[PDB]
């Protein structure tokens, strides 16, 4: 039985432009086995009806996913992805940066 | 130039809550053209491309039976699994099967491709000849033995070569728009103080199509391999992927610094310097 | 298209 500790990147599908509306991304991939939550976040707060792809994976046999929602970003919001797998003694937050 | 089509399939056992999960999902290069998730109110076989809605209700019908079919040997082959490996019913546990083929300019079969993976692991795979088994141990060794008794490997060698090829070549005419069309990425290269020594550079590539690219950053021309932080390709969610590359230089030493983009959707590999 | 899968681990 292996185990893989999922990689994560947050990011914007467009470039960020202050309230101009864009899509927030949280890609989650190299993880193993497929179980795995992922939370986007609006100042500490769960964004709701976040959508996510369906269950791939790459060559290694890892899983990867897309979760995403709209958002309009701001100087002041902060936003993030949370992500718990079996792997994490704890849930490991992401926060998004607009220059990565 | 080159084309895929490939299959994904992934079963995951839960005992206790219900038979195991069976997602699978259909790809023609890096576009997701299908799905099916057995855990769908109503699970068929659906679109994820617009000319793959064209097919008609005999198509759709046909593959959504496969699937379903899928499914049900996928949990038989879990039940057995259990007894190869002498493991417990309580745990849960993930069969996964990839299986396609590449075709070249030509449109002949350029690599057929079919495998099988338990926990993770590579458990079976036919080999390149189409012809042959690669058992990873004793338990895939009595699925090999099986598969040689009933001819499995000339069965899908048969499909591999023919129906496979056939059918990617018709997705491929069909969704020509946009299965055909290389979007080349927007580049530029953003500065990124860390502290009065030493800056990010960091070379981005924004919206290309297919998933493929190389970028790679020089010092003095020379590969800063294992200075460079690259992210894995990443999808925007409108098609196109993203990536980038950083690396960590000396201020005032920008100008030693060049990135290289090399993309299918590009005539020239391209060179970026960071402008001030 | 999908192959019909007709046989068993």
């Amino acid at each position: 039985m292996i185990q893989r500790t999922p990689k994560i990147q947050v990011y914007s599908r467009h470039p960020a432009e202050n309230g101009k509306s864009n899509f927030l991304n949280c890609y989650v991939s190299g993880f193993h086995p497929s179980d795995i939550e992922v939370d986007l976040l609006k100042n500490g707060e769960r964004i709701e009806k976040v959508e996510h792809s369906d269950l791939s994976f790459s060559k290694d046999w890892s899983f990867y996913l897309l979760y995403y929602t709209e958002f309009t970003p701001t100087e002041k919001d902060e936003y993030a992805c949370r992500v718990n797998h079996v792997t994490l003694s704890q849930p490991k937050i992401v926060k998004w940066d607009r220059d990565m | 130039g080159s084309h895929s089509m490939r299959y994904f399939h992934t079963s995951v056992s839960r005992p206790g809550r219900g038979e195991p999960r069976f997602i699978t999902v259909g790809y023609v290069d890096d576009t997701l053209f299908v799905r099916f998730d057995s855990d769908a109110a109503s699970p068929r076989e659906e679109p994820r491309a617009p000319w793959i809605e064209q097919e008609g209700p005999e198509y759709w019908d046909r593959e959504t039976q496969i699937c379903k079919a899928k499914a049900q040997t996928d949990r038989e082959d879990l039940r057995t699994l259990l007894r190869y490996y002498n493991q417990s019913e309580a745990g849960s546990h993930t069969l996964q099967n990839m299986y396609g083929c590449d075709v070249g300019p030509d449109g002949r079969l350029l690599r057929g491709y079919h495998q099988h993976a338990y926990d993770g692991k590579d458990y079976i795979a036919l080999n390149e000849d189409l012809s042959s088994w690669t058992a990873a141990d004793t338990a895939a060794q009595i699925t090999q033995r099986k598969w040689e008794a009933a001819r499995v490997a000339e069965q899908l060698r048969a499909y591999l070569e023919g129906e496979c090829v056939e059918w990617l070549r018709r997705y491929l005419e069909n969704g020509k728009e946009t299965l055909q069309r290389a979007d080349p990425p927007k580049t530029h290269v953003t500065h990124h103080p860390i502290s009065d020594h030493e800056a990010t550079l960091r070379c981005w590539a924004l919206g290309f199509y297919p998933a493929e690219i190389t970028l790679t950053w020089q010092r003095d021309g020379e590969d800063q391999t294992q200075d460079t932080e690259l992210v894995e390709t990443r999808p925007a969610g409108d098609r196109t992927f993203q990536k980038w590359a950083a690396v960590v230089v000396p201020s005032g030493e920008e100008q030693r610094y060049t990135c290289h983009v090399q993309h299918e959707g590009l005539p020239k590999p391209l060179t970026l310097r960071w402008e001030p | 298209r999908r192959k019909w899968r007709r046989w068993h681990l």
